[PDB]
């Protein structure tokens, strides 16, 4: 079979720290939570407000 | 120069602190990843009293979040401006303190407090000159209240010199969500006439009586009510930020407003508030301006102003505006009430403005009031807690961690100390 | 971060962990195989699976429950039926022969033989989780098993742990529905340990939710599994404040604060008040107001007695789904306006108020409608006592003869555990009697 | 991001379809370029979703019990360096599946495990491609798909581009059109 | 480049062999005809015969020819190469002379031939595994008398022994104390590896472990397959510390005699329960010293370990085996020799165990071989050596050696050498 | 112009000399096929200090590679920079020795020394001016341990005036991994003490820590080691190939450190290592820098550097600061930390600034200790060999290679010398 053919590996070889050392990527970026979620819906609601002026 | 620190301790501070941030960073042009969008160097200038710097015009608030239970923490970053804050800055402990006084004053509340105060004071040494501290929480809850207390406390003795002020959200009977607050609101206020140099009562019921009749809004969320806190927050500070005519910090509204040591529980309020229909159908100069900031409609402490004699009144104006027109409103809402209004003291309201109105007012006014219908406030506390300690309700929960009656008989009786020296200058 | 251990004692504790654990299967997306489908729902705020269900290395999810009964007729359908995979092999603790109805049989004599690997199982889960909130004991309050091993199980669990929290939800012997001839026996003979070992007994009657299914759900003739998934709407609901974000937050600690006056008045009323047919749900405004008036009306508790007769201490609210803060201060104003809804005098303000932005999950094929908004009513009322005076009693009756008596003193029972029994009853009434006195 | 080999010289096309068999082939120990790729890619799309781990890794497809089909976009540059354009995981599994009127269903559906876009361009007409290429090469119409908790983004891509609207919550945490006539129902509402 | 000799003696070498070259063969993806599909790590164990065809480097001899017949009329008939399966006419009757004197000679040459034939082909030649066991007759006499004669030539290579122990009570001859006795004697001169196991200690874990209470002789071998592959993967599978045959004899061996390791496999569980359990590297390593885990019936709680070797295999971090050693360092019941401060030594593979199937084994993600010279095989030592005594005592069964050209004194000085070796345990598990 | 030998022996050094060109290469801008890709003069100006040309934009490291086992090199050839060094500088054997000193030291790295010898020459001679020789090796293990002890060796012989920098690898009690290390360990220290002129003592258990502690990594493999260890390397000679304010070679630094032949250990560390989290909001200055590169968390020794006085230290900032700001901060360190500091050496830290920041970083500071802490872990593997040969535990596999009984105690004889002349200068 094909399974059986030896496995290789990635974790042993992942390099966190150069990541870490790149001060230069400074993204600041998170993707939008769903609002009809949960956490939405308590974003939306306890942490937002409507504009009123 | 004066530097401010805010500290968030329970749910309800810790939202009303992350709709504060989020206001202030608004007004300051401070983006949400921490970078700076503003447009006016004003912004830029004085900066440091609610920012530090990271390098990068990147800006990281002097802000303390606190709470027993981390989903607090958890909701508060995955929430919007929650990467505004640093997660040093982020302490907590296991569960919350379960609506316990107890809990989260003598033995969660003391097992947190150590790193609390070693964050505190890390952030207070990198001040050039606090100004002071400022704090958000709520009486009615165990590990807001609590905490709160314990941390206003060391706090005192650890800066005895410096400026304490918490906006405590104050339960009322009508909206009341917890079985035990009024026991905690009745251990809370011992500590708050001990401690605190001002504090900012706030009341539930009435934001949301506001929000129905001043406003229109239709179901009207937590966000709505933190938003006005909020408003009303940076309108208190306005002066310490930003140039205007007649400056008028923290200290100087401390002296203006408090006549003895233990009469400084104030009355907030946000003038500039129509509703989205009466937008164009009203005009928001300084005249109206000031009577919605004296109309009792207009206050977040759902006492009646009515029912008690003003001892100071204090309108912080932002905007451009003539100094003529503000004192002349000043005299005739003194003149139009004197029976409102305490007859041994000549002059009864501070007048400072600012220059630079929130980001989309023509201009604004947050009134605070040292009034004596603080009197029907805490005496409704008072009459709940008489009720639920004639019969020991809930006591064994408060003595599982070390307490005793004595203590709860003190409390009370500190309460009725103070709504006694308020009544003495009632009438 | 916070997690509970589920302990399912005797058949119906047993069929009601079933109804429980195919309910947070549903919530929590989790597939009866025990794999979880979605690999995205492995983070963010979708961690709230942690709370029931463990996670182990091969990318199932194992809950966190403990199947325990002398007899293994049940366990045996489980470990045939559709949940094969799904509970861990070693939490489904069998015995080999059942209880017969007798508490001292699932006490001493059947009980010790598998008391010591029940906790040990129960310590071993204990250990794999690091935020413990409490224990979920389910268990019958009028058989034999569910009564004699749960005593047993609660009073080794209350010595070993201490301050953790212990709810149980016990199937309290209807007034006239009565499935066994001996079960007041074992009810008081069990009252006795539940009441200095738990925390929250949330005590539920098979009559009550027979009449709820009959003039609610429009079920002539219901049968155990619709009073089971009741019962697990009614824990989901309870628990969805531990894994579901949502305003006003209600974690089991600030729960007992605010719902337990006194040591020995734990012992609550549930209630599920948006409980309604499919058919008539388009009918239906199902508003907030609604469905708080829908809480506090003597047709919809789930035990058997008349509220009226009582004043309620404490209640706690615990909504979900679309929920407005302002609508529910709204309810507990008219609530509070009411003549009718009684309260004591020395507790001005009694409503612990909950809510979740998480609506209620429908099984398919249950008789519960879709829903956008629900609650749990749990109410401390003194009304309670009269089903302590119904079983006071039947059991007077029944042991002026001393019937049945030898059965169980032939496993090593005294009549002076009966006598104690009797008396520690009399005196819980007693109590309850004289709080609900007005000051 | 970029990464530096010769991404010609080991994909024939600019669309790679990698299976279980395919990545394994393509063992980290002699062409490292491609198992790299894939833990970049999988690693940006967990920082870009917000998730608390990783869920794309080479490691973590290979040792997979069910057999998985990943797609991945390469663009080389100059020479020796190469750019990632995006990620696509679609695998099969078997769903408890439910409908309107909460029927019962057991029928096997494709599902898209992962659906990254580098930000840089998002929609410039990468993710419609890849999809499209996935459906030609599965020969497999979106009537037939599940899709894992869709974010905003997916759902808005499925309204633009193939007019596919409500979309189910299944139990599952999967999301699937309106179309339901895959199997039989083994339970019926009544 | 680095490839082993593999050479099974007597019917249960032969048979563990069988499931020793399936699992190999799984794998490397070797097809059971010896043809594989579809990039070097078959080098070790496998020869390539130009054609694509990959032929064991095994040689497999046995007096009676009934198992090798089976084996050549069996499913794996294609592997080995067919004229190395050497066999005899007649067995040695569960007697060492037979086996040694008589019956072995004359095949010994031919076995001796083929082992050259290999090694001479060979380049890379790393060490023998050997595969017998001592009570038998061959199994004893044949064993000793070739690895001797192994030993005289390649005095310079390693020579690793998997040996079946008699248990403590279950037994399948009645002469298998002096069969044993006599090869304990000729094992402490040659074998430099002896990794003797109990078919009661794998009965245990069959029973215990697995949820099995019929295991016959086709499900121990298999655990034993995993045991030795688990050895020999650091030669063939790349990974983060890997552990040669040299490295594992100079940490495991502290002095020239004291070198009889146990062998031990932990994350051995049912199918039913292998999912809902959760095997981290903490569990695996702690169950490793369990004293109903070891693949020999002794105590390892009453003797005092010595050096201890841990294979792991799979997704395995070094920080986690790290924290788990410290875990079991911190542990007072595990106890280690005062003069061995650092008795642990690791080898990380990143290739996991390959299930075989229909096996009795479930996959798994990570695995650990904990092979742990301790003192504790002593009392298995204590107990053939107070059953050679009770035989010896009346001298039950000596004649047939003395008929088939064997001294009695030979017996005596096998007893003493064993007593020596007990003496040797004694002294050396004594604390500085 | 002052060019540098690279050798790798043993699998942990030629794993971390890997990661040292791969950080090499990413800061001179080298493709890993060897060409030039980088977008600075810079880059190119001082390649010649570890590279070679080789005429068609391909820039060949000046590398060599050795190893008893050939697993390593077939993985280096397998990797990302396979093609990077020179095919005919894998100097490999066919077996590993073992774990033995022993055997790499006498018989099966005997055999191999001449071919690296003559490797080393054949880059040596090819060099403008030879600065010195970089080698990486594992105190640990066999090969390692032994044959960098006799390449060292041999090198002193042959080149008695260039100076020797080794960055090996100590083997600690709690990443205790190897039954024989201590035997190792004691008998490559002789050779390290006889002949080399700086050696770099890294530690696997403190990068562990430092890792989970300051990096807050929950798996740290070992890339996140190695890369680690290559920042220090980096660090350590940037004032070879960028020009900064003040420059500090190899031989300036060796001069600064010792005060005496023997004294030549040390411990470094890297300044700028911050969490995920905190690295958005943490401010990068010269304090910061400096006050993480004394802290004792940060060093990569498991000795603690609070428990003995230093006797030389400095730290080799990268990027653009001020002077005045660098003085300014030696100044504050020495006195803070005037205890940890020995008396009769006036000024104890040296500095040294470099323009040019790691690719990607803005700033950076690598420290090099000199301290009497090692006296710590070199007492810790002189008692593990102690207890390891009072009994013989695995002599004899060391006597079957041709060694004696007495080198074994002649090897921890200058133990005892070693550890009394650090504690000698302790106070
Ligand atoms: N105006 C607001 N009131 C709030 C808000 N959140 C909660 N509350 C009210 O505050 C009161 C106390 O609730 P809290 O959640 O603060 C209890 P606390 O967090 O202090 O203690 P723990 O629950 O033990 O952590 C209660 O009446 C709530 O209805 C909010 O965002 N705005
Ligand atoms: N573990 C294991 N032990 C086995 C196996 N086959 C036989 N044995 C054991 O072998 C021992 C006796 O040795 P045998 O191999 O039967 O005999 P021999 O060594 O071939 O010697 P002869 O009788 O001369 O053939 C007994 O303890 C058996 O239990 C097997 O497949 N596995």
């Amino acid at each position: 079979s094909r399974n059986t053919s030896p496995i290789g590996r990635n974790r042993p070889r992942h390099d966190s720290v150069a990541d870490l050392m790149r001060q230069d990527m400074l993204a600041g970026v998170r993707a939008e939570v769903d609002p009809n979620s949960p956490t939405g819906l308590k974003n939306a609601r306890d942490f937002g407000h409507r504009r009123i002026w | 120069m004066r530097e401010i620190v805010h500290i968030q301790a329970g749910q309800c501070g810790n939202q009303i602190g992350s709709k504060f941030w989020e206001v202030i960073s608004d007004e300051h042009g401070i983006d949400p990843s921490g970078q700076y969008v503003g447009d006016s160097d004003l912004q830029l200038e004085r900066i440091n009293v609610y920012y530090n710097e990271a390098g990068s015009n990147k800006y990281v608030p002097r802000a303390v979040l606190v709470d027993l239970e981390p989903g607090t923490m958890d909701s508060v970053r995955s929430g919007p401006f929650g990467q505004l804050f640093r997660p040093d800055n982020y302490v907590f402990g296991q569960s919350g303190a379960g609506n316990n006084w107890a809990k989260g004053h003598y033995t969660e509340g003391a097992e947190l407090v150590d790193n609390v105060l070693d964050v505190v004071r890390k952030e207070a040494e990198s001040t050039d000159c606090l100004q002071g501290f400022q704090l958000t929480h709520s009486l009615g809850g165990g590990t807001g209240s609590g905490m709160g207390t314990l941390l206003i406390s060391k706090i005192r003795e650890e800066y005895p010199d410096r400026i304490m002020n918490t906006f405590s959200v104050v339960p009322s009977p009508k909206v009341s969500d917890t079985v035990v607050e009024p026991y905690n609101a009745t251990l809370s206020v011992h500590q708050l006439v001990e401690n605190t140099d001002s504090t900012f009562c706030i009341d539930n019921e009435a934001l949301y009586d506001i929000c129905f009749r001043t406003l229109k809004l239709t179901t009207p969320t937590y966000g709505d009510l933190n938003h006005l806190v909020s408003a009303t927050m940076s309108g208190v500070t306005t002066c310490l930020r930003f140039p205007g005519q007649l400056n008028a910090d923290l200290r100087k509204l401390a002296v203006n407003m408090v006549p003895f040591p233990r009469l400084h529980f104030f009355m907030p309020g946000f003038a500039p508030l129509t509703s989205r229909s009466n937008q164009q159908y009203r005009a928001i100069t300084v005249p109206e301006l000031t009577q919605q900031c004296f109309d009792a409609k207009n206050m977040m402490a759902a006492c009646d102003p009515r029912h008690g004699r003003y001892l100071t009144a204090a309108a912080i104006f932002r905007g451009r505006m003539s100094m003529k027109e503000v004192d002349e409103q000043m005299l005739n809402i003194q003149n139009k009430n004197s029976s409102y209004f305490v007859d041994w003291i000549p002059n009864n309201v501070k007048t400072a403005v600012c220059d630079i109105p929130p980001r989309g007012l023509k201009m604004s006014a947050t009134f605070i009031g040292n009034s004596t219908a603080i009197q029907e406030l805490f005496k409704r506390i008072s009459e709940q807690f008489t009720a639920m300690f004639r019969r020991k309700a809930f006591l064994h929960w408060y003595t599982g961690e070390g307490m005793d009656e004595m203590e709860f008989t003190e409390a009370e009786s500190n309460m009725n100390d103070l709504v006694s020296e308020y009544q003495q200058y009632q009438e | 971060m916070r997690e509970v251990i589920s302990i399912h004692i005797g058949q119906a504790g047993v069929q009601i962990g079933n109804a429980c654990w195919e309910l947070y299967c549903l919530e929590h997306g989790i597939q009866p195989d025990g794999q979880m489908p979605s690999d995205k729902s492995l983070g963010g705020s979708d961690d709230s699976f942690s709370t029931f269900f463990s996670e182990t290395g091969s990318g199932r999810h194992v809950p966190r429950a403990v199947m325990v009964d002398l007899e293994p007729t049940v366990i045996d359908e489980i470990r045939t039926g559709t949940y094969r995979s799904l509970f861990h092999p070693e939490q489904l603790i069998t015995g080999k022969e059942d209880a017969a109805n007798n508490y001292a049989r699932g006490h001493y004599t059947i009980g010790k033989e598998i008391i010591d690997l029940t906790l040990d199982r129960i310590r071993r889960l204990a250990d794999n989780c690091t935020g413990l909130q409490g224990f979920l004991v389910f268990h019958s309050f009028g058989g034999g098993t569910g009564s004699g091993f749960t005593s047993l199980l609660m009073e080794r669990l209350s010595v070993d742990y201490g301050k953790k929290a212990k709810l149980e939800f016990s199937i309290y012997p209807a007034p006239q529905v009565s499935t066994a001839v001996v079960e007041p026996y074992n009810s008081i003979l069990t009252t006795h340990t539940t009441l200095e070992h738990s925390d929250c007994s949330f005590m539920v009657d098979n009559e009550a939710i027979y009449d709820i299914c009959r003039r609610n759900l429009d079920i002539e003739r219901p049968s155990y599994t619709n009073l089971n998934r009741l019962i697990g709407q009614i824990v989901s609901s309870i628990t969805a404040s531990l894994r579901f974000d949502g305003a006003l937050n209600v974690d089991l600690t600030e729960f007992q604060t605010n719902l337990v006056p006194y040591p020995r008045i734990h012992f609550p009323l549930a209630t599920f008040s948006p409980v309604i047919s499919a058919e008539k749900a388009y009918h239906e405004q199902l508003s907030v107001a609604e469905i708080t008036n829908m809480c506090f009306e003597p047709h919809n508790q789930m035990v058997k007695c008349d509220p009226r007769h009582g004043k309620y201490m404490a209640v706690c609210l615990l909504f979900r789904g679309d929920v407005v803060p302002k609508d529910v201060n709204a309810a507990i104003a008219t609530i509070k306006t009411k003549r009718s809804i009684q309260f004591v005098d020395w507790c001005p303000t009694g409503f612990k108020v909950g809510i979740n932005y998480q609506p209620p999950t429908v099984v398919p094929g249950g008789d519960l409608a879709k829903v956008p908004r629900a609650v749990c009513m749990l109410s401390n009322t003194t009304a309670i006592a009269e089903a302590w005076a119904r079983l006071d009693h039947k059991f007077d009756l029944m042991y002026a003869k001393r019937a049945f008596v030898h059965w169980y003193v032939g496993e090593g029972m005294e009549e002076g555990e009966f006598s104690e029994a009797r008396e520690d009853l009399a005196a819980l009434e007693k109590d309850y009697e004289e709080v609900g006195v007005d000051s």
